């Protein structure tokens, strides 16, 4: 399947993933698209942090999903 | 008695916490 990944800054990525893959699956996509460090990056999913450690259906994830990713680093 | 509660972010989307006046993932303040 394929997830979209809307950023802060008003840009969306869509990327393909599986419902039985994991989000350090997903953060490392993103990576290779971007460049974006996984642990700054935070996944977001409609009030969930996703996490590596867990899987895209463990939090009911399904095709052409929306998630929002968020850059954790100093600025004010 | 009065238990606060979670707050949904208003611009990244993450679900913050109680206590959480800003948001630990986009940094922002909430409301
Ligand atoms: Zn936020």
């Amino acid at each position: 399947m394929q997830i979209f990944v809307k950023t802060l800054t008003g840009k969306t990525i869509t990327l393909e993933v599986e419902p039985s893959d994991t989000i350090e699956n997903v953060k490392a996509k993103i990576q290779d698209k971007e460049g974006i460090p996984p642990d700054q990056q935070r996944l977001i999913f409609a009030g969930k942090q996703l996490e590596d450690g867990r899987t895209l259906s463990d939090y009911n994830i399904q095709k052409e999903s929306t998630l929002h990713l968020v850059l954790r680093l100093r600025g004010g | 008695g009065s238990t606060s509660a979670m707050w949904a972010c208003q611009h990244c989307t993450f679900m913050n916490q109680p206590g959480t006046g800003h948001c630990e993932m986009c940094s922002l303040p909430r409301t």
